[PDB]
Order: C-alpha cells, then structure tokens, then sequence
C-alpha cells in the first residue's frame, strides 16, 4: 500500500507478536514424567 | 510514447583540473553493498594522457 | 471508474455479474454498490412504487465498478447513495466561465475574453460532467503554451501556426491540436475525421474517446 | 490513558452579551466527551512528573487573562480541547471508543470555535491563540466528511 | 497537514523530540494484539498529527 | 579486482571475519586490583584492563582458583 | 430472481401442447412452488426479528430477555404491550405507585 | 450461519451419489448438474435474504417497537395536477420517466414519473404522483413551483401542485438514531437530583438551577429569568416537580439572594514608575469581574482572591493586602457573591 | 508451488512398443523443494521459473538439536533413579551402527510432522536393511 | 517508486536458507549462569518448532 | 419461521408431483427422483435450522448492540506456589522479575509468570510468591501438585509445588449471569427503589454480592469484594456511583460486612475403593473451601446446594454425603457472610 | 495403544410413534459388541480436560430426550457405538475391521433416519439433528466403499 | 468433507487443537516400533476425517 | 500529593535569590498555581508576618513539613 | 546456485566441516558423580554428561588436578 508508506499490511502477520516463553517439555523431556 | 534519455556525466576532483579529468571518462563501476563490510568503486580512463604521473 | 449498464427484460443479477466479472460469486458484493433491497430486479412497475429509491426495475441504470474497486468498502459506500452523482464527481466540478459562448469564438488567441457568469440565484455558475471536460479542452486549446504564470507548458502554439494555408501547415495544425487534446490523461486519444480548406478559412473536426 | 501518560499541565487544565452574526454557539457536549471527561476527573490515569513544550496552545491560554476577563469564553476553549483531545486518543489506541461520535457533535465544535475566535480578535493580546485555533478549524471539517466513511470501514 | 506538522516539529525542543520518539516506540511495540476529505480516507492520520501536536498528546506527541 | 577490496590480513590471502576476533590460546596478565570482599581480581593487559566493569566486586569480576 | 429464470435455457418452461402428462413440468412446478413458499417464509422472518411484530416463540424470547415472562392463557398482543410498558415503570413517584396499584387492581 | 454456493452444491452432489445409483456423470452442461446448481443458487439467495433481514433487525428492529421513526433517504414525492385547454377525445399516453422541469430558474430541482398513466377519454384534469430525482432535504420545493413539462403538447395548458412537498427525508447514522432513544430512556428516570434538574430544565425559562438536598426538606432555587425569579414561575415549577419529587419527601422552592462584598485592597508594585490611572482601573475591573463570576453557594476564600489578583503579573505585583477583609466570608446555600464597592490602592 | 513440496521425476529411456529393456519408467530422483524464483532477461525476450531442492537432506539438516540452559524440571519428594533425567539429555546405546542408527532416526522421525494430505518421512524413507 | 517500465531483468524469489525457531540476545560473555544471575530467556512459537525443532539463534550484545 | 422436517417436505413434493399431471412417475425407494427429492428436502430443513439459529444469534447481537450493556471479559487464573530449598539460604537472594513457572504433564502445558519482585531472605527454607496465568481461560485451574517446574532457578531450589489448586480461572461470562444482570438493569431503570440501588452497587466490577436493608429513613448497603473486604477507595467509589442512583432526601450508609466461621466437618462415601487417596481428599477440601468463598450476603447456609455442587464433580464416583451438626440451615443476618471455615474430611 | 477417551463420552457410551419410511430393528454389529465388552471390562485410559464443547457435550445430555424418550435414547447410543467402532479400527488397530460388513452400516443409517425424523418434531432440539444429518451421509459413503477397502487391504 | 472438517477445526478452541496435535504426534509415534463415494478409495480419509468430531474420539479430531 | 506539594515548595524557595525576600502572598501565589478547584484553602500555622532577609543572607528551604489538617 | 546447497552456518558464508566439530576454548561443568576408588569424577554439561562410559571407575574417567 502506497498511502503514507503503509506498505503491505500482511507484513505484520498474526505470528508477529503472538509467542510464548521457551522451556522444555516439548519433545522427549515429558515422556519420562507421565507418572 | 518512448522516453528519450541523454546522459551527461560530470566528475569533480580535489587534492590537474577536474574538468579535464572528466572529459576522458569512458566508464566506471560502483559496487556498494550492505552485506559486506566494504564499499568499492572502479573508474575506467582513456590513454590519451599519462595518468600514472599525475 | 465504472461501466454503465441497463437492466434487460427478464434478466437476473447473477447473469449480470457473470457477464462482466466472469465469476457469479462476486454478485454478493455488487448489490451493495447499487443499494438495493432483496428484490434486486423486478419487472412489475407498481411493486417498485412502494420504495423506488431502494429498488430497481427494467430500464434502470446500474453501476459496474472495476474489480480493483469492487472490494473497497469506500467505493461501496460512495456508490450506494451517490448513484447518478458519481459521473459528475468522476469528471469533477469547476466554475463555469462561458459567459458569452457566442463572443469567444470570434476572437481566437485573444486575451481578456473569458469571464464568470451567474446561474440559479446569488451564486456563481458552475459546470460539471462532459460539459466541464469540453470547456477545459476548449480553454486549453485557446490558451497559448507559455503564457500562464505557474505550471508552464500549458496550452498550444496555435497563434504561431498561421501561414500560407498549404497542406503541410494544415497537417502541422492537426498535429498541434491532437497533442493539445491528448495532453490530459483523462482523454484516451484523438484523430481527425475531416479536412476542409477553401479560400482563407481553416475548418475541421475531431473525435475524442473519453473514458467512461 | 491506557497506553502512555499525559502532561500535568494539560490534565490540570482539562479537569476544570457578545454574539456573532454568522455563527450561533451552543453548549451541546459530545457523547465521547461525556465518558472521557470522567476518566480525566478520576485519578485512574498515568501522569508524568515533568513538563516540556511551552509553545503549546495550553500555556498560551494560561498566560493570558482570558480566565478572569472572559470566563465564559474560557469555558468554551476547554470544551473545544475536550472533544479535540478525545478524537486524538481513539485513533492511536483503544479502537473500542469508536461508534460513540457523530458528525453533528464534531460540526458544532466549529460553530463554537468561530464564535470565540471573533471575540478573541477584538484584542491584540489573543493573536497567538487565534492563530492556533484557526488552523484547527479546517482540521475538524476534514474529519467530519471522513468520519461517517471511516466508521463503516472500521 | 504533513507540511505544517513538519514545520511545527522543527520548533520543538530536544526533550519534546525525545519524548515523541519514546512515545512512538511505546506505541510501536504493542500494536498487534490526491488529498481530498470528500469521497476518500487517505489523509486521515495527517490531520491528526497537527491536532495532536498543537493540542499536545504527551510532551512531543504521538505518530 | 574491484570486488577483492574487503577485510583481509596476512601475506597470504585470508578472509577476515568473526573468527579472527576470537582469541586463540592463553595469554598472561598482571594483577592490578583485588576485590577483597569477593576475592575476585581484575587483571591488566599491557594496554588494556579486563573486568573493571561498573559493578564493584560482586556482579562482574574475574574468579580465582581455589 | 426465481428458479425458472436461472434454469437451463434448453429445459422447458411451459406446459407442453402435445400431451397432458408432463413429468418435466410437474417437477419444475413442484420445485418452483417449494422455493416460492420458502421465499415467502424467509420474507416473513424479518417481522420476527423485531419486537414490534414478533409473535409466539420469538415474543416469548423477547419477554424472557426483558424479564417479563408470559402469563398463563395470555395472548400475544397483551403480552407484547406489557413487555413494552415494563420499561417505563418510573418507580418512586406517588402517581407511579397509584398507576401500579391500578394495574394490579 | 450462512453457507456459500460451493458447500451446498457439494452436499447436494454427495447426497445424490449416496442415494442415486443411476446418475454418475456430472460434467458441465448436464441437466442434473444445472438443476442442482440452480437450486443451490436459490438457497444461497435465501441465505443472503435472511442475512440482510438479521442485519436490519440488529441495527434497528429491536428499537422499532419503541416510539421512534426511522429514515431511509426516501426521495421527495407529492401529488401534481395537470390541466388542458379542452376536454380530451383520446387516451393520451404518459410514459414513465417524464421530466417535470421547474419553471423557476433559481430552482434546479427536477422530478420524474415512475409509473405510466393513461388519460381518460374525456376527463378535463388528472392528478399523478411524481418523485424527485435528488434525495435529502434539497428535494423539497415550495408550493406553486412545478409548472413545466418536458413532454409538452398542444392540449396541455399548464401544471401546478396545490400541496407542497413534505415527504423530503434525510438519513442519519446509527449513533444519531440511538442517541435519541438513550435520551428518552434517561429522561424517564425520576426521584433523583439529576432527573429533577433535567425536569426543571425541560420547562422554558429555566437555567442555572441549583439543588440543595437534606434528609428533612429539599430546597430548589434558581436565577433563571434575568438573574431573578418570579412568583408565577415558582407556582408553575412547583406543579411540574410533583411527578419528579420522591414519594413521602417534602419539596420546597425559594428564591435566590445575594450578598454584596465591600473590599478596599492594597497592592505594592516593584516598579513604581509603571503606575497610572489605566493600570488601577484595569485591576479594579479584573477584581470586580472575578468577584461577579462566582458559583452559587461558593464561599469567598481570600486565598483564591489572592491567587487571582496576583496572577495578573508576577513581576509587577510584589505584595498584596486587604484593609477591610478579615477572613474568608461564608455564604448560605442560597447566597451568591456580588461586587458592591471595590477600591484598589497602589503602593 | 508452496515450499517443501515433494516432486517425483520419471524418465522414459526409449520407445515403448519396441519392447526394449529400457521400458521400465525408472525413477531418476526424488527430493524436497526449498526454493522457487522468477528468472528472465527481457533484453533477450525470454523468462523462466527455476525450482531446486535436495533429496530428503533438508529435514535432518534443518532440524538442529538445540540446548536449553535454564530448565530444572523438579518434582516434590520424587526423583528419577537413572541419571540424565529432568534435563533434556538423551542417551543412545547399541552394539552396532544399525542398532544405534535405528534409535537415532526413530527418536525424532515420527514427530517431524508436515501437511501431507495422505503420512510423514517414515513412510517415504525405509532406512532399513542397515548393517 | 519504480514501475515495470524501467526493469531490464529480475531474479527474485523465496528461499529457506535462513531458518531459525528460537531467538535470544545473551549478555556479554563475562556473565555466566553457573557463577552469576540469569543468562538468557529465549522466545519461540509452538507451531514453528514442529517443522524446525530447537533451531537456536544466539547473538552476544556488549551493551548488556 | 415454523420448522419443517424432511418427511413433511418430501410428502408435499410427492403430492405436488402426483397432482402436476404425472402418473408415470413413481416414488419407490432406490429411484433417482426419490433421492433428489429427499436431498432437496434435507437442504430446505438445513436452511430452516440455520435460519432459526441465525435468528437467535441476531436477537443476542441486537440486545448486545442495544443500550450500553455488554458482558465483561474473563479473569486470569492466579494462586500461590511453594518453593522448597535443600538448605536455608545463607545470604539474601533476588528472584528476577518475570520468572516463568510451568509443569511437565501433557494435560496442563499452560505457563505462569510473576508480576512483582520478590526477595528470599537468609535463614528461610521456603518462600511463597503469587503467580498469574498468561492464558485467559479455565485451563489455569490445575489440580494439586501440577506446577512442578521453574525457569532461571538456582541449584538451591529442591522442589516446586502448589499446596492448593487454583480454582479461580474462568471462561467468558456465562449467559445466565449476563441475562440476570441485564434483568437487574432493566428492573433498575425506575430509580429511587431497592432494585435501582442494587444495580448501582453491583455495576462496579470489583464488588460482588451486595445486600440492601431498607429502614425508616435510613439505607444500609453491606458491600464487599471477592475477598470479603471493603477498602476506603472502593467504598467511596460505590458511594459516588450510588449518588446518582440514590433516592433524594433520605440517608444512606455503608459499613461493609462481618465474617463468620463454621466448621462443616463433612464426610463423603466413595464407590471406588482404589481411587480413594490423599489427592482426592485435598481436592474435595479445596472445592468445599472455594464453595464457601464467592458467596453473597444474606443467604442461609443451604446444604442441598452444597451437596449438589460437590456431587457435580462426579456423580458415579461420589456415592453419598452426610453431615454431623450443620444438617439444619443456618440463618445468616443481613451483615453476616459465611466465608471462613475449617473443613475436615471423614471418609467412611 | 489407545488414545484416552473423554470422561463425558465414556459415561455416555457405558449404558406409539413410528415412521413410515424407515424403522429400526435394535440390532448390534459383531464389531460393536466386541468394543462394548472391552470398555466394560478393561479400564481404558481417560482424559481429564473437557475443552471440546461439541458432540454429546451439552447437546445429547442437555436435551430432554434422555428422560422423555429413553427408547429413542437407546438408538442414539447404538449409533455412537457403531460410529465409534468404525473410527476405532481405521485410526488404530485395523485388525478389527475384518468383522465389519455391509449390513452393519445399513441398519445404522435406518436407525439414524428414524430418530432424526422424530427429533424434527421438536423445535428446540434441532441442534442434535444438525450433526446427525451430516453423519448420516458419512455412513452411506462407508456403506458404498467398505467392500472395496477390505479386498484392497 | 474437507470443507466441513476445516470449518469444524476452525470452530474448535485452541486447547482442542493442541490436544488434536498431541494425539496426532502420539499416533505418529505408534507407526512402528476423481473423488467418488462409489468404486473409489481415495476419499476414504475424507469420511474418517469428518468423524472424530461428531463423536468425541478424544478432545479433538485425528488425521 | 503531599510529597508533590513539598517538592513544589522546595523548588519555589530554592529559586529565590539574595535580592528577593520571602513573602507570604508570593508563597501563596506560588503554591496556588495548582487549579483552585482542587485546592480550596491554604493557611500557615507558623508564618503570620513577612520576613525581611538581611542583605548578606539568603532565605531558602530547610526542613519542610506539610499535612492536610 | 544449485551447487551452493551444502552445509553452511553464519550470516557470512562459511564452509562447515570437521573444524566446527572441534571445540574452541574452555567450558564449565558441574560435578554430578565421583568415583571415590579412583577419585575421578564425571561432569555434567547443561544437557549432556561427559564420561560416564561403560567402564565403572578405572578404564575411562575424567582425571582431577593433584
């Protein structure tokens, strides 16, 4: 988009800000804790 | 309609007159890039005068 | 831009959308441009009598915006209510200065000719639509090229082209007029239709393909 | 208010015969100003501990004697700033405040803006204030034309 | 509108510009979660910038 | 040629990069000041001082063998 | 538009003048009648969306949302009138109390 | 919720394949596929109809039950009559779209006929309905303005409209529609300070009304009419507030009194060369204007007066004192401060 | 052509009806695309589209076994008898390459999910008959 | 701005050469987790790590 | 409109086809015409059902748009987390802000984070710090012994455990509660009455479960928050809000509420002998204690609602519940609120 | 190797008017019988969360068909068991697919039509019928495709 | 089938989709160690993918 | 707000010079720069008369105590 | 180009080879278990354990300074 240097609105996608802190338990770590 | 273009290059030098230097121009290159940590350019000059001594 | 269209007898909105936009699925958004209720097309005239503003029937004029402006909400809102005013706004509005249409033709390439006029009551006259385009073209043709005090290179060299009424001068005048008419980006192109030189008076006509 | 603080001076200023032939003022408060003004009156708003930009229109009004010489005209200036301040806030942040302003509410601001401009023009003291408000007079009219169209877009 | 915004900003002090930059950064980092006012909306934020500057939304302004 | 004008060092051509910044091997230094409370020193290079950050003794310092 | 208008051009759209029996005409007429009835029902659905003309279950939903439930053996008109009037209690005034007592009486 | 053409068509095809074993070809142009596509298109059209009905319902349907009228930009229309020189001897035709231009040059308004009309064999007059081309209030025209017809004829003599065009309509936004409803609902509140104030302000000649509340009695007083209250206004407003007062709580109405203040202040100026008649007169005018503009039941705090008088110019004023003002003056709820006599001395 | 798609190429060596031994439709190569770009020199009045990829080396090459620094993973009055637990440490044991390699591949292959309409890399890659 | 009228040739496209899932900005190398305060606090997306698991991108900032 | 089922539509289509001058056609099962008619009837039934659902949704949306009454958002879950160290700290330690608390069970991968700084003083073997659930939903109501992970934790930490389940996280506002509050607002349009003061007191998000006790020329409001307390600022805000809604010419007062403590000593019978354990006992205790809290003022200690609430956890697993001393309902005064109480579980 | 089931589905699964077009027969498939015995005897793993607010969650239990028409409620359980049975084998453990046959699904669709038509009378509970009609065409595809699958495999 | 599966997946909550992903990963671990309803097997997955949502085969669909 | 008022008073008093002298009315004007709607009345318990600074000395803030009542 | 698709790392192009496998410099670790008989320990990396081979204490272990 050319208006006021807006650019592409799709540049700031839904994954731009949405995120979370990084920690374990996502692969292999959690298999042994299924008590 | 097709655009018409008439390039006219000018060169200025500061330490021989700059205008005389710019007359003998034939071509040049200018490699500028942010990827590398250096910007470099090249200039091609005619053999009318002995530029090595000047 | 938008292409004018007239409702045909026993015609549906789906066919109208398919003919122009190709895919019938665009008809869902096209109705909002016309600002019509669910009875989009009705043959019965008395049915439209209940609410003519929010209904259409056979012989009425529709609006067909281009694909780029089809999805714009602003275009939908503007075309919903303006209806016939779109053409005037599309071609713009300007003050009318053709106070003496009979007089300005008698003095070509002469200064102090055009002047303001009055129409209606207590307000300066204004022009719009194709009349505004024709007035602007005539003013540009009459205006010499290098006389305006700002944004120069506006006008033509018609005053300097007077000569021996020979064919080459006639072709030069034709080319000058064509360049003057084609300067505005709104007009597509122009071409001469007839040439006639007899005695010491030059006559001719031109055709211009105005967009929409 | 939700995102960033505001200057102390503006917060203090905002919380709180002659007639023009062309213009007829009225004291109709906007719906948006009704709710935003309560937030300013309440303490639930961040505020800075220092002030800058002395060239703003607010300090010009404070310096002059408009408060005591013409408190009625001074009151209208606060009303204009209140509506002007609110319509700035919604676009930058808090889009939920939309569909609470109408063209009529914005239109009447120009009537009050021109009404007080004539009184301020009778004296040379208020030249600086008159120079500022006249700039905003054309600013609101653009918003009035686009406000119905922007509301449907959003 | 942009012209008079630029003209007004030139007279601002160093602290006002610094606060304007800080406010712009603050707004920037929490976003995702043919001028004619008639028949168009292109020149929306341009008018707001002058109104925000002259009235004052912060020490320097926003946007 | 024109593109060869980049960071380089040595008689033989070598591409200077972040690898050269890394220090290969061990170096010597002299003890100039000692933080007695934490018993962590700051060592002086011939023309530089390692450590000696804004943190006095605790947050940043050079440990010592025990 | 209607089903006949959007049908294939080659398919017939009138009774045949050669034989009385016309299975094609029967199917087309049945589909057209069903779609016209559904269209009439859909047009009448606009009334139910508004309290001014909602009836039966929709008026009951309106009253439940407003808190005014249906009295036993109460017709739609009086129920709608009581629902609308319930928002104008103007409670506290002496004449309001008199009007409330009269309504109770 | 609504579903598109593709979903309905796919469901129809899947169900046909599930139920019908005699049909396997679904190439474009097939009679069965055309029938299913037409059915799906009609179903989608009905879905869009329901969507539009729901949009109208959420926008204004619920409010339509309450007493208020909606406007939809209906173009102006009205009855117009036409007269002829002699009675007709044929069924003249009046095709739709006939333009009835305005005779007056100052009025550029134009009107068009939506439906055709057939003249009777011998009727000398006929009345038809004509709709304006332009919407909004601009389409309104005064009486006796439409007296010209584009499709003229020898038999046609003149045109005239006895009744003016009153059906001119303009449409406002949803917020404007909702604000009147909110005001109407808010106005129904009673037995409260704000409701009593609004009820008092409803009657003309009621401005700046002040309300003082107590457990024993409620007193209301105002200076609405040129700074004074008349007995007839009190009699009129007592009856109106009967509906607004609480039940079982006494209501009282009284006038507004004033207490003039005499002050003889002294001001010390750093630069005595600047003193003059104009400066002291301006100071006195500022003081009397400040004292005049006092709210009802506002105590005359000496600190506020010192702040106001010294805020004229900090550099100019160095000291201030009052010779005849001991402390702040307390006023009853019904009293208002006024400038009786003011004197300023320069030191 | 969205990235990471699988493309299979078959080449016919010689004529079909001639009954040559070449009539086998032998697959020449299969791999995962990782780049698509416009190409064209309009001075020559010609343009082309180029696509390139690797033969199933992309998933293993990109999948980097990273390090997590600040995770404890404790339990209340409960512990794991085998060491190297709680942390992300994983130990592979075996007396031969085919035993170790099977554990290495099997550890991470099934969870490397993709958007295939039909499966994952395990179905396409046999990784069997190892010695 | 530049229209297509000025384009002699073009070579542009996507590329998966650069691909990282976990991003962090560690402080200077002097600070260490074992003998100091917190060393890092990376960030990631739950859907991104499925295709590229535990792909880290570390940068050392001298300012911190 | 009226709902039309498949069979009626099919019968009407068959009747129209038979009456449409067509005797050759037959509607036996397995015929193409019968299948097409059935498909069309199913499409019409789907259209009618979707139309009814859209009507209901439009009614809800119009009621939301009408007036300025809208539901409020959800509340983030929060609670207390206990930290156990190997040995008491010899020196003061500082916990960095934004410390992340998580778990390892696949059922509850939701994360938690702290909002304020905390300090671990020396000679302290444990420390408790409040946490908040980043995700807005009921997933934060984890059971006992779920949060067992800490980020940026030193070697001094020996274990991480939450003593009690949160049971504080909530989804979006319930339809029934929103409907009841709207009824209160509609009944409160007429000012100067008990319901008007009730709505004026309840409109503040913080206050919950107020009571009004009208008297001769005197009004008392026993307002309290979710914690049962009444701060001065919130009290003044409630008074200011009620000032507009307060009836004119009559006294108003507010003095909070007085708390009362009762020990239920409940006993529960469990069908599954194997499932009985300390974890279930702690869960039951936490559920009963949470039920005691978040209770409005001036309501008797009804036991039927208590047993139906605790039995709502599992109808089959939980068999029966009985009580010793509190079988009879306890009548609470206007200024009494039943919040505190010690719960002892005596399984049979 | 079985995915844990929801608590609601586990509770639901573990235990005059007549239509002219389709009628039921209360017949259970061999495959459905085996799954019922396995759940009845073996303690299958179960979930603890109930985020998914669809299927029987607040629709099959909320409706009054359970108390008003228990015989109709039995039909719905049979369809769910048959629906669960076919989904079980294809997702995991396809050895049990051998017992299934064409007639098993044919009777199920007839039962679905009978209960679906009865639910059409009630205006409030059309939400349940919304899913049944979509599920009705799912069984027909399996009916016209199951014989080919077994021979192919 | 694909359209209504996509609609149902979009209508599902985030936790439901996360549990569906977990179930898909678990099923992937247990791997080891033109469309026509009639006379075709390519559309077998479409019918199965439609299921597991009308019937709560786990807290979310599979495949 | 008490801390803010104390800081304002400190800034005002420290801004004075040797030529200037402490005045009760000037202090009242300085502190009452805040809007009069907020602060309705101000009085001094100790200060009752103007203080004349000696030519060599300068008046400035020492230890300030501010309270509501 | 096509041939460039090989092992690479870093913003600047570098050929990743056996050199990158070699660890440049010194690293820290914590003592998790000690073989008292041989007085040789096994140190734990943040997500790895050095040593701890099949040999109990003698054949393979990490020496300690003396």
């Amino acid at each position: 988009i050319l208006e006021d240097g807006k650019g592409s609105p799709h540049r700031f996608a839904g994954l731009w800000n949405q995120s979370s802190d990084f920690m374990g338990g996502l692969m292999g770590e959690d298999t042994s804790k299924e008590l | 309609m097709r655009r018409i273009r008439r390039p006219k290059v000018r060169i200025e030098i500061v330490t021989y007159n700059g205008d005389e230097f710019g007359a003998k121009l034939l071509g040049f290159q200018t490699k500028n890039s942010m990827e590398d940590d250096s910007s470099v350019f090249q200039i091609n000059m005619a053999g009318d005068t002995y530029w090595d001594k000047l | 831009r938008f292409k004018k269209h007239v409702v045909q007898h026993e015609e549906t909105m789906q066919a109208i959308a398919q003919r122009y936009y190709g895919d019938v699925s665009y008809w869902i958004d096209l109705v909002e441009h016309n600002n019509l209720k669910y009875p989009y097309l009705v043959e019965t005239d008395e049915e439209k009598m209940k609410d003519p503003e929010r209904l259409a029937s056979t012989g009425d004029t529709l609006i067909i915006p281009i694909e780029s402006d089809l999805t714009d909400v602003s275009a939908k809102e503007i075309n919903s209510r303006d209806k016939d005013v779109l053409v005037e706004l599309a071609l713009g509005r300007d003050l009318n200065i053709t106070a003496d249409e009979k007089y300005f033709n008698e003095h070509g390439t002469s200064d102090n000719i055009l002047a303001f006029s009055t129409n209606g009551n207590g307000d300066l006259d204004t022009v719009k639509g194709i009349d505004n385009m024709k007035q602007q073209l005539q003013a540009r043709l009459l205006t010499p090229r290098g006389s305006l005090m700002l944004h120069p290179n506006y006008g033509s060299d018609l005053h300097n082209l007077f000569g021996l009424n020979i064919p080459e001068q006639a072709t030069l005048i034709e080319m000058e007029v064509l360049r003057t008419l084609t300067s505005d980006n709104r007009v597509k192109s122009a071409n001469l239709i007839d040439w006639k030189i007899q005695g010491n008076v030059y006559s001719g006509q031109f055709s211009v393909e105005i967009k929409s | 208010n939700n995102f960033i603080p505001q200057p102390q001076g503006l917060l203090r200023f905002l919380n709180t015969s002659f007639v023009s032939k062309f213009y007829t003022p009225q004291l109709q408060l906007s719906e948006l100003a009704k709710k935003v003004l309560t937030n300013i009156k309440t303490d639930d708003i961040p505020v800075l501990e220092r002030e800058f930009n002395d060239n703003t229109i607010i300090h010009k009004a404070n310096d002059t004697l408009l408060k005591v010489q013409a408190p009625r005209m001074y009151m209208i200036l606060q009303s204009i700033v209140l509506e002007a301040y609110a319509i700035v806030n919604c676009f930058v942040e808090n889009p939920s405040s939309l569909k609470y302003l109408t063209e009529e509410d914005v239109s009447i601001t120009r009537e009050n803006l021109n009404y007080v401009a004539d009184y301020l023009g009778n004296y040379d003291d208020y030249n600086s204030v008159v120079l500022d408000l006249r700039d905003l007079d054309l600013c609101f009219s653009a918003i009035e034309l686009q406000l119905p169209l922007i509301k449907k877009e959003a | 509108a942009s012209q008079r915004v630029d003209e007004g900003i030139k007279e601002l002090d160093k602290n006002a510009r610094k606060t304007r930059d800080r406010n712009n950064q603050e707004i920037s980092r929490r976003e995702n979660t043919i001028y004619n006012p008639r028949q168009s909306t292109n020149g929306l934020k341009g008018n707001i910038d002058n109104m925000a500057l002259i009235i004052g939304y912060g020490d320097g302004g926003v946007s | 040629m024109v593109v060869r004008f980049q960071s380089s060092m040595g008689r033989s051509l070598k591409r200077v990069d972040s690898d050269d910044l890394n220090v290969k091997g061990l170096v010597l230094a002299t003890v100039s000041k000692i933080n007695y409370k934490y018993q962590s020193v700051e060592v002086k290079v011939n023309n530089l001082t390692l450590g000696s950050r804004i943190g006095d003794d605790g947050s940043l310092a050079v440990p010592y063998p025990k | 538009a209607n089903f006949l208008k959007n049908l294939h051009p080659l398919l017939r759209r009138d009774r045949n003048k050669k034989d009385n029996q016309d299975p094609n005409f029967a199917l087309i007429d049945a589909l057209n009648e069903e779609m016209n009835q559904v269209e009439k029902d859909a047009i009448e659905s606009k009334l139910q969306s508004s309290l001014k003309t909602s009836t039966s279950e929709y008026l009951d939903k309106f009253g439940d949302w407003f808190g005014v439930y249906r009295k036993t053996d109460e017709k739609d008109d009086v129920y709608r009138a009581r629902i609308i009037k319930y928002l104008l209690l103007k409670r506290g005034t002496n004449n309001a109390i008199i009007d409330a007592i009269k309504d109770y009486l | 919720k609504t579903r598109k053409l593709t979903n309905i068509l796919s469901k129809l095809i899947d169900k046909t394949m599930a139920g019908t074993s005699k049909i396997t070809d679904f190439t474009p142009g097939s009679a069965s596929r055309s029938l299913l596509e037409a059915v799906s298109l009609e179903i989608e059209q009905f879905y869009i109809l329901t969507k539009e009905n729901i949009d109208w319902g959420i926008q204004e349907g619920i409010i339509e039950a309450f007493d208020f009228q909606k406007r939809q930009s209906k173009r102006a229309y009205g009855d117009v009559t036409i007269q002829f020189y002699q009675p007709l001897d044929m069924r003249m035709y009046i095709p739709a779209g006939t333009t009835f231009t305005s005779t007056r040059q100052e009025y550029p308004q134009q009107f068009e006929t939506l439906v055709d009309y057939y003249a009777e064999p011998d009727s000398t007059e006929i009345v038809v309905e004509v709709y304006c081309k332009e919407t909004g209030v601009a389409g309104n025209v005064p009486e006796g303005t439409i007296n010209t017809i584009a499709s003229g004829s020898s038999l046609i003599r003149s045109v005239n409209n006895e009744y003016s065009f009153n059906t001119g309509t303009k449409e406002e936004s949803q917020e404007d529609f909702k604000r009147r409803f909110h005001s109407f609902v808010e106005s129904r509140g009673r037995a409260t300070n704000k409701s009593v104030r609004y009820g008092a302000l409803q009657i003309p000649d009621v401005e700046g009304v002040y309300v003082y509340e107590e457990t024993g009695h409620i007193t209301v007083f105002a200076h609405d009419r040129n700074g004074n209250l008349s007995d007839t206004l009190k009699e009129d407003i007592i009856d109106a507030l009967q509906d607004y007062r609480p039940s079982g709580i006494m209501l009282d109405v009284t006038g507004v009194e004033k207490e003039e203040v005499n002050v003889s202040a002294t001001v010390t100026i750093s630069n005595k060369s600047r003193i003059g008649d104009t400066l002291q007169k301006h100071i006195e005018s500022v003081i009397r204007s400040y004292l005049n503009n006092l709210k009802t039941s506002d105590d005359l705090i000496i600190t506020d007066l010192i702040q106001a008088i010294m805020n004229i110019d900090d550099v100019l004023i160095y000291d201030v004192s009052f010779d005849n003002l001991d402390e702040n003056i307390i006023v009853p709820p019904q009293g208002i401060i006024r400038a009786g006599e003011i004197k300023v001395e320069l030191k | 052509v969205m990235a990471n798609d699988i493309i299979r190429i078959f080449i016919t060596p010689n004529d079909d009806p001639n009954d040559k031994e070449g009539k086998q439709e032998r697959l020449i190569q299969v791999g995962m695309v990782s780049q698509v770009s416009k190409v064209g020199s309009y001075g020559n009045d010609q343009t082309q589209f180029r696509i390139t990829g690797q033969s199933f080396v992309k998933p293993f090459m990109k999948f980097g076994l990273g390090v997590i620094q600040e995770v404890q993973a404790v339990l209340p009055e409960v512990g794991w008898l085998i060491d190297g637990d709680g942390d992300n440490e994983v130990k592979f044991t075996g007396s031969s390459a085919h035993e170790v390699m099977t554990g290495i591949i099997r550890r991470f292959i099934p969870y490397m999910k993709y958007n295939y309409t039909e499966n994952t890399i395990d179905n396409y890659l046999d990784y069997d008959d190892l010695s | 701005k530049v229209p297509t009228e000025d384009f002699i040739e073009e070579d542009v496209g996507k590329s998966d050469v650069e691909t990282y899932s976990i991003f962090t900005a560690t402080p200077a190398g002097m600070l260490k987790e074992l003998n100091g305060d917190v060393f890092s606090k990376p960030q990631f997306h739950p859907e991104l790590t499925d295709r590229y698991g535990y792909t880290k991108f570390e940068v050392e900032n001298i300012y911190l």
